[PDB]
């Protein structure tokens, strides 16, 4: 088979700037390496093939050089919907071989999360368990993290989060943790806190509320 | 357009037959090939094997003895079965086509792909429960809630906000596992709540249940 190796993994730009991304295959396979599109909602789409030539209904700011092993994506003057991933095919045998792909993240001015923090609701309670929840909507950059604190002392055991992709609009993040714990737990302790360090502030963002107030 | 589309099961046991289906239009099987890719979690692409213009077969030689590949032309669907899956894996599978002529073009077009779950659980309802401020906690001109899904099986869900109106900072967020089952929240703000009326729809497919849930206090 013919080994396709891409490079980098990830890149992050603004929109109207330029970036470009790599495809190495293992032997020489003349002109024919393909590029492609992947965005949430959409099928995998055709960009260029036979090294430089592009499809059909590409925009003149996509570009591919080279023939060989070595091969190269440019794509300049970015428009926001051109962040997303993109993974090169070889053409030339079966069976057909692949890049791993480039995830390319669109660069955008800092923007401090909006945290939220959401105490269980009666009808959770209702049934034994208790759910904490914590929202940090509409960030850059990605980096955050979050702490939960009981009664001052951080657990980390019951803490699951996830972060959602770059929003199609404003290009930002958000991530929800939740804190599960039982409801004698949950009434066992007072303080709920969560805590939350982005760049976007010298110190920690923090809300909290008392169970004995619910 | 030249479409494709894949179709099967969301959920499957170990061990049960995986049936795929590969719906075409807008060209004839009989011009193109068809090919199986998959994408195993966390990782890339992965050929499976062709289903040829004229009527052969071929596959990935480590995957050949357990794939069968094959067509109806008259419907303009092609068909993978396949059979040992891996419990707990989560893969997607994808058809996409090509053809050979002066020389072989990449594939030109995919489909979207679908995602099959492995696993010998049952199909489990989710639980939605309101994200609402309170315990002393002053409540700012815009306001963040939300619809906390919980403890479901097998993805995926769907949210939307009354029914579709509001779609103000909506985030949906990934799903989250832990003792085999989902459970996701998903947020809108509001500058009118409570006196205006929040109210989650929440769907799951695989159990055919579909609850709102009102958000309030
Ligand atoms: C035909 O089907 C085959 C499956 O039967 C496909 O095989 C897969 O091929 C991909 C690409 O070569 C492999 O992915 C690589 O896995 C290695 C190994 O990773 C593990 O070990 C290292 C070191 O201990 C560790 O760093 C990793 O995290 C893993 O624990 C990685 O080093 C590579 O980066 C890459 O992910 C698959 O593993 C392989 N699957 C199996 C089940 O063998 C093959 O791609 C198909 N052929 C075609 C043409 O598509
Ligand atoms: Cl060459």
């Amino acid at each position: 088979d013919v080994q396709m190796t891409q490079s980098p993994s990830n890149l992050a730009a603004s929109p109207g700037e330029s970036v470009s991304i790599n495809c190495k295959a293992s032997k020489r396979i003349s002109k024919y390496l393909a590029w492609y599109q992947q965005k949430p909602g959409k099928a995998n789409k055709l960009l260029i093939y036979s090294g430089s030539t592009l499809q059909s209904g590409t925009p003149s700011r996509f570009s591919g050089s080279g023939s060989g092993t070595d091969f190269t994506l440019t794509i300049r003057n970015l428009e926001p919907e051109d962040f997303g991933l993109y993974y090169c095919q070889q053409h030339k045998e079966y069976p057909p071989t692949f890049g791993a792909g480039t995830k390319l993240e669109l660069k955008r001015a800092d923007a401090a999360p909006t945290v939220s923090i959401f105490p269980p609701s009666t009808e959770q309670l209702a049934t034994g368990g208790a759910s904490v929840v914590c929202l940090m909507n509409n960030f850059y950059p990605r980096d955050i993290s979050v702490k939960w604190k009981i009664d001052g002392t951080e657990r980390r055991d019951g803490v699951l989060d996830s972060v959602t992709d770059q929003d199609s609009k404003d290009s930002t993040y958000s991530m929800s943790s939740t804190l599960s714990l039982t409801k004698a737990d949950y009434e066992s302790h007072n303080l709920y806190t969560c805590e939350v360090v982005h760049k976007t502030s010298s110190s920690p963002v923090v809300k909290s509320f008392n169970r004995n107030e619910c | 357009q030249v479409q494709l589309m894949e179709s099967g099961p969301g959920l499957v046991q170990p061990s049960e037959t995986l049936s795929l289906t590969c719906t075409v239009s807008g060209f004839s099987l009989t011009s193109y090939n068809v090919h199986w890719v998959r994408q195993p979690p966390g990782k890339g692409l992965e050929w499976m094997g062709v289903m040829w213009s004229g009527g052969s077969t071929d596959y990935n030689s480590t995957l050949k003895s357990r794939l069968s590949i094959s067509r109806d032309t008259s419907q303009n669907q092609v068909f993978l079965k396949m059979n040992s899956l891996q419990s707990e894996d989560t893969t997607t599978y994808y058809c996409a086509r090509d053809r050979t002529m002066g020389m072989t073009t990449p594939f030109d077009y995919w489909g979207q792909g679908v995602m099959v779950t492995v696993s010998s659980a049952q199909t489990t309802a989710p639980s939605v429960y309101p994200l609402a401020p309170g315990c002393g906690d002053t409540t700012s001109s815009t306001v963040t809630l939300g619809c906390l899904v919980k403890g479901y099986f097998p993805e995926p869900v769907t949210v939307t906000w009354n029914s579709g109106a509001l779609s103000s900072d909506v985030h949906t967020f990934p799903a989250v596992l832990q003792s085999g089952l989902y459970t996701l929240t998903s947020s809108v703000t509001s500058s009118t709540w409570p006196s205006q009326t929040v109210t989650c729809n929440v769907a799951h497919p695989a159990s055919s249940t579909k609850v709102d849930k009102k958000v309030e206090r």
